[PDB]
């Protein structure tokens, strides 16, 4: 029996195995809706106002999550001012900051969660009065600064209630330079959704040709009306991919409005010089889905959801809960012996 | 740089590790902390 | 010695021909931050200095993009693609890094005069400063030869260094 | 109506003179060796049809391990079960129709009604667990809940804990186990009397244990189905693909139910007929009725649900040579 | 900073009962296995008790089993021993010491400052020898100090399971070297441990001012825990 | 207002004087730029004079010449001023006024000249000859001036209505 | 040819490699592995949003380390043990200090800079790592500072995967313009480029002494490579293998040539005689990647079926 002090480190082991699979049992529960497309400038921007529309829920716990980063912007604002002080040479208008000076270089790594002393809130109240740090906020444009230091700090007394919920415009403010997704952990039928909006196409194919694999359903975003050839053999290369056999495409053809009076005076006939049908929209979407199925050519079903959709006041949440739950449905009875 | 002279470079370095791989040469048990 | 070398000292250019001068400082120039206090400097001849370069690689207002300062440590590189006129003048690299602040060498740069016959003009001093035990010979030389020569006084038929 | 004894009870009277021992001699004086030709021939052809089946099954989810997974093992069962009508039932039936009379004496009697009893209760609660499992996976009613395989070994486990809970005791001393109808195969007494060994509190407990509760559970538990595939179908009006599952689970699940009141309405209905008809005696020729229904579910049990399912009717593919 | 303070002592009456505590921060108390160690007056240090990180384990000496119980409350992130029937010989200076066990970590490798208490008046162990009770030295030269044990400790695993502390003179015990090569955080590379199965040497070279104190080598292959008696550096 | 840099104070100055040299800044944040001087001589050699914050609290000044020359600021004038006493040759120099500090210097003040001589003024001796006759047809002629004594520079000479110098 | 040049010596015949550990406890696909520098420790990520660090002797987990995002594509284990790296879809490299930690887990340094996935990183020292990414570039961090101090571009294409030379002077990369460049760390620049798949090149590793190296790509080919001769020297491709190649490692003494396909195996192939020499199986789905560890005794194998095995 070779354990000596040894038979302390399995313990050790599963406890963390436990922990483990407590996080792993909850999730692939979730059911993720992954969005593609943005081969146009602006189809994400239309995605965003139909889900500010048409998409909502904001418990505390979502708006929770944001707490860090409030917290991590705000500190890394005044960090950055303070050395822009000692770079530029600006002296405080009261030498008793010296001492909160040196202080300040305690309390800059005193940035755990949710540190606001009345002292530290003093000290950033007599901070942001100085007339050297006005100055450096208002030459702002000659170094990085969040766009709303000077609002948050200025609103301090807001901000500190500890019932603040952030706005939605508080959230388009969370900075994103060159990768985003959107999350929400919001409840909604006693089922927890997870829809992530993604962009970054028209080079990005490694990604989604092979990264991903089980997700639950496709949603593939097409500008109707807003090169073109080479966007048809991008979709035929990752549409017929062996590997994606089983998986379902659901397409949202949106700005509809547009297409509906383009088609009105711009012919089909522009994109696909064989097509000799009418320039209705059934016609059209009927023939560009022919087109897009035909390139499988390996697959007995199909399974393809198609909308109808309307203007700002269509039922949305219950047109996506349904195709949710058929698709949770279908996908179960595929794999429970039955068929 | 033709390829026959980098194939006696391999060569010569290959000849003298049979000894220490365990797979090819094999193991005995007594060599390894993985008995049971 | 105290060293704050910029070379060449005294360089003959093509017109057209880049040219790169290189700066040595006696001290790093790195402080504590990691920055590199640089400044390329052109000062003219009856005209203010005017900044060429700041921070090696950050290009002045209205400055063109001929000069281009590069280098790092106590070596440093100014470059010019093209020789113009507003060019002319005094090449300096100035350092703030260490106070108190040291000023370098700098390069003299010139356009060259154009070749022409040898206009002297001569004006000895007059039998009365003669009498006088003072001489001032009043000498033009424009457009003399050959280029390298220097000026040369002769007294009672030996030549003088002093004067 | 019988000839009553310690050991046996012959439905036939003795007041001839004529009947004997299960035990002893060759009973060629109930019916004509003829019958009894046929019988043995029609066992040894069940067993040709049935250690085939299974054994083949046994074979293909060795060489597929696609197939190795946790919900299957219930079907593993399966064939264990009808591996035990095959050697306690069929062949020591076999050797006694050949003799005429049960050679391995009560302990082997003992032997025989127990694991025939055995295997068709484990294959009985193997098929409720199954629709309990399948009940629980699409319609969800557990929120947030898994399927692993520690589900799967508790249902086994738990499958061979209610088995044993009847095969058992009249092997401690509870209802005995006798040689019934045709005296070549043994089971329970459920059709005399007999105070020593408590019968009806045990046959009570077996009808009411061994039949309402199945019946009950796999009406409730289709119903929830169809209520929920129903709903399902409204809701998605267009999807064809999705009709054809909605009318081919129906057809599916109305053959389960009538195959499941063949295999155990006529015992059902036997002794409840015997209940509240009091006073009657029937005999053999009609007595091995069940046993024929019993041990031709035997037969067609797997079949419908080992052989028809698709997850195995995909190996039929690569197992028919 | 990690933290580890003591208190709970004082002076109590034989047979009296006490709960002292000891209270962590700065760390993941939780991760973290827990001791008692005590050193009466003028003597070494014993091994008194250790509860596992997540309380799953528990150990107590043979004097102290079933009468004295040690327990920890993790989410308030505080160790707690409380003492029943008292006696005189239990009078002791009670450290609280840190200790994660995982392959490579540093087990005993922080210390509290200690709390002090004072009660009134009224085998199968490993015995470990170092013969030589004080010796008297000289700064710069070089020391080597020994211990020896009755039995082998290097184990059929490969490890050898033994630990230098130094005590220096009114400070609490700080760990040296563990499993024979490791230089501990922040100690200088003048000190170097060495031996075979049963007889050890600790060697300074170019003895300093700090290095006055008591040292101490501890075997950890197996529970209880036991100290050396604890060897002096005096000045010459 | 309008961004105004004025210096003032530069002339001559006997060996051993002192002088007083001031430059005004004017039309921005004077309180928060730092602010420089430069003194270039005659020999073409720059010499750094001095550099001072934005608000003045630190300064920094060469050793050598710490105890000679006194720098002082107002903001009621937004003015900075310095003073010397005990100059030497090599402070005869043009010197410039920066707004900023060495990394922020970009503009360059006006500056004036410094000039320390132990010799007064003298006026100058001035006579000028012409060529002897004949050699004066060419195309172009220059004609010679005889200027002794002269301080301090410049001498003014003009002749013909000041057409030629 | 290598094969016409090792013709005469013996095969090396008989590879019957057994498990001698098997690592349960992932739930999901794992993305990523890598050997510590003791052979015995090592990382692996998972879509659970976890870093494992395991002491492979006794079969522990030293470390289960909750990321931030959890759409990883890279990992790295520095070799002093001290810190690890794992990257993301956020495009940020996320360090961790694992031995100043006194016990909860916490970012080190967060990379920041890229404008595409960070696609694979490895150390240098605790100082230094060379990364690359999706955005076409390549770029080597200053850790401690936070800035890219040195940056690798010159790919026209997406760039998958990177290999550091043994000596750490040089390294090696393969991107989805169907090239591989080596690049000299110090200047930031590339000495040679090397063309000839058809395909992006998703993986590379390297002969011991660090003077050739072999590809393994998505086109179903490996691919000899040598440094000094700038070409390739030999293909490795069944005509009936169309599928991608996963993961490559070599044996210790450069003997062995192992490679993960699609079809769920491991192939062994001999490296002097071409020769199939091997077959690693016993996994339900692909192989995603294999390692050998740097004293040579065993391999490891991850695949998609979330498990890892221990082979020697």
């Amino acid at each position: 029996t070779l354990s000596a002090e040894d038979k302390a480190a399995v313990e050790r082991s599963k406890m963390i195995d436990r922990n483990l699979r407590e996080d792993g049992e909850k999730a692939a529960r979730e059911v993720k809706l992954l969005l593609l497309g943005a081969g146009e400038s602006g189809k994400s921007t239309i995605v965003k106002q139909m889900k500010i529309i048409h998409e909502a829920g904001y418990s505390e716990e979502e708006c929770k999550q944001y707490k860090a980063v409030v917290y991590s912007n705000t500190i890394q604002s005044i960090i950055a001012i303070i050395r822009a002080m000692g770079r530029l040479k600006i002296d405080f208008g009261d030498s008793a900051r010296a001492d909160d000076a040196r202080q300040l270089f305690v309390l800059a790594g005193a940035a755990e969660e949710g540190f606001m002393t009345a002292e530290l809130a003093g000290v950033i109240k007599r901070l942001w009065k100085d007339s050297g740090v006005q100055a450096c906020f208002n030459r702002s444009r000659e170094y990085q600064l969040n766009d709303s230091a000077a609002y948050y700090l200025n609103d301090l007394d807001r901000i500190a209630q500890p019932n603040y919920i952030p706005t939605q415009q508080d959230v388009l403010r969370t900075r994103v330079k060159t990768t985003g997704i959107v999350e929400t952990h919001f409840t909604f039928k006693d089922l927890h959704f997870k829809m992530f909006d993604v962009g970054g196409q028209r080079s990005e194919r490694k990604k989604w040709i092979h990264c991903f694999e089980g997700v639950t359903a496709i949603i593939f975003c097409v500008a109707l009306s807003d090169r073109m050839h080479e966007s048809m053999k991008l979709f035929d290369s990752i549409c017929n991919n062996k590997w994606f056999t089983d998986t379902s495409i659901i397409l949202f053809l949106n700005k509809k409005d547009l297409f509906e009076e383009k088609i009105k005076k711009s012919p089909l006939t522009i994109c696909y010089p064989e097509y000799a049908g009418s320039n209705t929209y059934e016609e059209a979407a009927a023939y560009i889905q022919c087109q897009f199925e035909d390139l499988n050519k390996r697959k007995d079903t199909k399974e393809i959801y198609t909308h109808f959709t309307c203007a700002t006041d269509t039922k949305n949440v219950q047109f996506v809960f349904d195709a949710v739950t058929d698709v949770i449905i279908k996908n179960n009875l595929k794999d429970c012996g039955l068929f | 740089m033709l390829v026959s002279k980098c194939c006696e470079e391999f060569r010569d370095y290959v000849e003298e590790r049979s000894g220490e791989d365990p797979l090819v040469k094999g193991i005995p048990e007594d060599k390894n902390p993985f008995k049971e | 010695d105290v060293v704050m070398t910029q070379t060449p000292l005294t360089l003959s250019v093509t017109i057209g021909q880049p040219a790169s001068i290189s700066c040595k400082s006696s001290q790093s120039l790195l402080d504590s931050d990691g920055e590199t206090s640089l400044n390329w400097l052109l000062q003219r001849p009856g005209q203010s200095p005017k900044r060429l370069i700041y921070l090696v690689s950050k290009l002045d207002s209205g400055v063109p993009d001929r000069f281009t300062g590069s280098g790092s440590g106590t070596d440093f590189t100014l470059k010019i693609s093209r020789v113009e006129a507003a060019d002319l003048g005094v090449y300096y690299c100035w350092q703030g890094t260490h106070f108190p602040l040291t000023f370098g060498a700098g390069t003299k740069l010139e356009l060259k005069r154009a070749d022409a016959a040898p206009t002297v003009s001569i004006f000895p001093p007059s039998s009365e400063q003669l009498t006088s035990g003072g001489a001032s010979v009043v000498c033009f030389l424009n457009n003399f030869y050959p280029k390298d020569i220097n000026v040369k006084w002769k007294i009672d038929g030996s030549e003088r260094q002093n004067g | 109506c019988g000839t009553e004894g310690p050991n046996f009870y012959v439905p036939f009277s003795n007041k001839t003179g004529v009947v004997r021992s299960p035990f002893e001699a060759p009973q060629y004086y109930l019916a004509e060796p003829w019958q009894f030709s046929m019988l043995a021939a029609y066992m040894f052809l069940l067993i040709m049809l049935g250690f085939p089946i299974n054994f083949l099954t046994l074979y293909v989810t060795v060489q597929h391990k696609k197939l190795r997974t946790p919900l299957n093992y219930i079907l593993l069962n399966l064939a264990v079960a009808d591996l035990f009508m095959v050697f306690g039932g069929f062949t020591t039936t076999l050797y006694t129709s050949l003799h005429g009379y049960f050679v391995f004496g009560p302990t082997g009697c003992n032997l025989e009604g127990f694991f025939a009893t055995l295997g068709g209760e484990i294959a009985l609660w193997s098929l409720v667990v199954l629709a309990i499992e399948r009940y629980v996976v699409v319609c969800k009613p557990m929120s947030n809940f898994r399927f692993g395989e520690n589900h799967a070994i508790m249902g086994v486990a738990f499958t061979w804990v209610m088995a044993l809970a009847c095969a058992a005791p009249p092997l401690v001393g509870w209802s005995r186990y006798i040689p019934e109808g045709m005296q070549c195969s043994c089971g329970i007494d459920y059709y005399t009397p007999h105070e020593e060994t408590n019968n009806e509190s045990f046959v009570i407990y077996m009808f009411v244990v061994h039949f309402i509760i199945p019946l009950i559970v796999i009406f409730f538990c289709y119903g929830q189905l169809v209520f929920t595939v129903k709903e399902a179908a409204a809701q998605q009006q267009e999807s064809a693909t999705t009709q054809k599952a909605e009318k081919e689970v129906t057809r599916m699940v109305i053959i389960y139910v009538i195959a499941f009141l063949i295999c155990w309405l006529p015992y059902a209905g036997v002794a409840f007929y015997i209940f509240t008809h009091q006073g009657s005696c029937f005999g053999p020729i009609f007595m091995t009725i069940p046993a024929f229904f019993a041990k031709t579910s035997a037969v067609y049990n797997p079949v419908i649900y080992i052989m028809m399912n698709k997850q195995f009717r995909n190996c039929m593919v690569t197992t028919l040579c | 900073d990690v933290q580890l303070v003591e208190s709970g002592g004082g002076l109590v009456q034989p047979g009296g009962s006490r709960k002292l505590s000891c209270s962590a921060s700065g760390f993941a108390f939780s991760s973290f296995g827990m001791h008692w160690v005590r050193q009466a007056p003028e003597k070494g240090l014993e091994w008194v008790a250790y509860i596992s990180s997540g309380s799953g384990t528990i150990y107590y000496a043979d004097t102290v089993k079933g009468r004295f119980t040690i327990s920890r409350d993790d989410p308030k992130n505080t160790l707690f021993l409380q003492m029943t029937s008292l006696r005189s010989e239990d009078t002791a200076m009670y450290y609280c010491v840190r200790s994660i066990y995982y392959y490579g970590s540093s087990p005993f490798d922080f210390w509290g400052q200690g709390t002090t208490l004072t009660v009134s008046s009224g085998g199968s162990d490993i015995v470990m020898t170092q013969a030589t009770s004080s010796v008297p030295v000289t700064p710069g030269e070089s020391v080597s100090i020994s211990c020896r044990s009755s039995k082998s400790l290097l184990h059929s695993n490969g490890n050898t399971y033994l630990y230098w502390f130094l005590q220096r003179p009114g400070q609490s015990p700080q760990l040296l070297i563990y499993r024979m090569s490791n230089l501990a955080s922040g100690v200088p590379d003048r000190f170097s441990g060495s031996g075979s199965g049963t007889a050890f040497t600790l060697t300074i070279s170019r003895l300093e001012a700090e290095d006055v104190g008591v040292y101490y080598c501890m075997q950890h292959l197996e529970y209880p825990l036991t100290f050396g008696a604890g060897t002096k550096l005096e000045l010459k | 207002c309008e961004v105004q840099l004025v210096e003032s104070g530069g002339g001559l100055v006997k060996p051993g004087g002192s002088l007083k040299l001031s430059c005004a800044a004017s039309g921005f944040t004077f309180s928060s730029y730092a602010m420089s001087w430069v003194r270039q001589t005659p020999e073409k050699r720059l010499e750094w004079v001095a550099t001072i914050s934005s608000r003045g609290l630190y300064t920094y000044f060469p050793d050598s010449m710490k105890g000679r020359f006194t720098i002082s600021r107002d903001n009621a004038k937004n003015t900075l001023s310095l003073q010397m006493s005990s100059l030497r040759s090599e402070d005869t120099a043009m010197y410039y006024c920066l707004r900023g500090g060495g990394y922020d210097a970009d503009y360059w003040g006006q500056g004036t000249t410094l000039t320390v001589s132990s010799a007064k003024t003298t006026a100058p001796s001035v006579y000028p000859l012409a060529p002897v006759c004949g050699d004066t047809t060419g195309s172009s002629v220059t004609l010679g001036c005889l200027v002794k004594g002269y301080f301090p520079e410049p001498v003014t000479l003009t002749w013909n209505s000041g057409s030629l110098s | 040819t290598l094969s016409q040049i090792t013709n005469n010596i013996d095969p090396v015949g008989r590879i019957q490699m057994r498990t001698r550990r098997t690592l349960r406890g992932h739930l999901a696909k794992i993305y990523a592995m890598h050997w510590g520098t003791d052979s015995r420790l090592l990382v692996s990520a998972s879509q659970d949003g976890k870093l494992i660090i395991w002491d492979s002797y006794t079969t522990n987990k030293v470390h289960a380390i909750p990321l931030r995002s959890s759409w990883v594509m890279t990992c790295a284990y520095a070799p002093s043990g001290n810190y690890v790296a794992c990257g993301g879809l956020d495009n940020i490299c996320s360090i961790y200090n694992l031995k100043t930690r006194e016990g909860n887990v916490r970012v080190s340094r967060e990379l920041a800079g890229h404008t595409g996935y960070l696609s694979c990183c490895r150390f240098l020292d605790d100082n230094q790592i060379v990364t690359s990414s999706g955005d076409t570039t390549c770029a080597l961090w200053d850790i401690e500072t936070g800035q890219q101090t040195t940056t690798f571009t010159g790919h026209t294409g997406d760039v998958m995967s990177l290999s550091l030379a043994p000596d750490t002077r040089l390294f090696v990369s393969g991107a989805c313009d169907a090239s591989a460049k080596l690049w000299d760390v110090r200047e930031g620049m590339c000495r040679q480029t090397f063309t000839g798949h058809e395909s992006d090149i998703n993986a590379i590793c390297f002969f011991p002494n660090g003077n050739a190296f072999a590809t393994g790509s998505d086109d179903a080919t490996c691919r000899l490579f040598d440094l000094r001769a700038d070409q390739e020297l030999m293909t490795y491709s069944h005509d009936n293998i169309i599928c991608g190649i996963t993961s490559v490692s070599f044996s210790k003494s450069g003997r062995l040539l192992l490679a993960g396909y699609d079809d769920f195996n491991c192939n062994v192939w001999d490296a002097l005689k071409a020769d199939r020499a091997g077959v690693l199986a016993g996994h339900d789905n692909r192989v995603s990647c294999l390692g050998v560890t740097d004293d040579g005794m065993a391999v490891a194998t991850g695949s998609w079926d979330s498990f890892l095995k221990i082979w020697n």
